[PDB]
């Protein structure tokens, strides 16, 4: 596994070395959504090096919970302890234009900061 | 019956006093026909609307709704006239030079040009491809970001009740809204635009707009197993899942 990823049928032992943070891939594939959603909020958590990608994730996690099989009240725990999440970034997400121009910044190449 | 409704609207439109009530009974006719799908039906009725109806018109709860709606439904119709000519260029592309094994002198030459002319054709075929996907992508982004609420939503909230216009609203947006998605999807993916592919999961999720609810279970994990396959080509391409590189 660790000797197919340094380097069809390579989709299934595709299959298999997409245990691990690829986890959520073969975990979509296998109908196992609630368990994709638990590994891509994982992902998003220690995500720090591109806010453009927590930002997908979380997005992701949110979908994949969503589309998922939990019950309305395990749902409406995972969509408000979600909200906190969004509620947090959005702060990030809505920097004004002036600065990011000035501070010479990339608009989304740029990392996850903190409060 | 197609016509007797299509029919009723040049004899509202005659009357300018009556431009509000034309554009009104416009809309209602144009949302039977947008839950059939009837784009050629819906249009030949938008085009009867004269093209400067709201500008004369010009407010009660039922006149800025029905303004609303009007552009809602042209951002909805610009929003498949514009792919159905990139889907049909996307079906016209340039074919390979037919070769002949074996070929004679003279052959060899006619072949050494038709291989050097469509190495010119398939330029401008992504050529004018790309200048349609720049096109038909700003559309899309129009109607499931329409400004201001949201598409079929009406922004003002003291018109008096009719349960079957706003529900037919919800309904639109149902039918249409998990429609429009999975073509962006396919134009995102057709061009080879992976990286945001993936970014229709911050769209629909989002907050701002929440498109999720108009959404069934099942549309959802459609686009789910849409975008892991945009995700597998970025890693063909050597980057994460996402599009981002591998560090």
């Amino acid at each position: 596994l660790f000797r197919w990823y340094l380097e069809q049928h390579g989709q299934l032992a595709n299959f298999l070395q997409a245990h691990e943070h690829l986890s959520w891939l073969h975990e979509i594939n296998s109908q196992e959504l609630e368990k994709a959603h638990a590994t891509l909020l994982g992902l998003a958590n220690m995500e720090t090096r591109y806010f453009a990608k927590k930002k997908t994730l979380l997005g992701l996690s949110k979908l994949a919970a969503l589309a998922s099989d939990f019950s309305e009240d395990m749902l409406q725990e995972k969509i408000e302890e979600m909200a906190e999440q969004e509620r947090f970034l959005l702060h990030q997400e809505t920097l004004p234009e002036q600065l990011l121009a000035e501070k010479q910044l990339n608009l989304s190449a740029m990392p996850v900061l903190t409060a | 019956e197609d016509r007797l409704k299509i029919d009723v609207i040049d004899w509202l439109v005659f009357d300018p006093a009556q431009r509000a009530e034309a554009l009104k009974q416009g809309n209602a006719i144009m949302r039977k026909f947008l839950a059939s799908k009837k784009h050629e039906a819906a249009k030949e009725v938008f085009v009867k609307i004269p093209q400067d109806s709201i500008a004369e018109i010009y407010l009660p709860a039922e006149d800025d709704n029905a303004i609303r709606e009007h552009l809602c439904i042209r951002a909805y119709l610009e929003a498949h006239e514009t792919f159905n000519e990139w889907f049909k260029h996307m079906n016209s592309v340039p074919q390979k030079p037919a070769l002949i094994p074996q070929p004679t002198f003279t052959e060899k030459v006619a072949h050494e040009h038709k291989e050097k002319k469509y190495e010119m054709d398939f330029g401008i075929w992504k050529g004018h491809l790309d200048a349609l996907t720049a096109d038909v992508k700003e559309k899309m982004y129009n109607v499931l970001l329409f400004v201001d609420g949201g598409w079929m939503v009406d922004v003002r909230e003291d018109a008096k009740e009719d349960h079957e216009r706003t529900h037919q609203m919800v309904l639109l947006r149902k039918l249409c809204l998990p429609m429009l998605c999975f073509l962006l999807h396919t134009i995102l993916h057709s061009t080879g635009q992976y990286q945001e592919c993936l970014q229709l999961a911050d769209m629909v999720s989002s907050e701002r707009h929440k498109l999720y609810l108009v959404f069934s279970k099942e549309e959802l994990r459609k686009l789910l197993q849409k975008l892991r396959e945009s995700s597998l080509m970025l890693l063909d391409q050597g980057l994460d899942p996402l599009g981002y590189e591998i560090q």
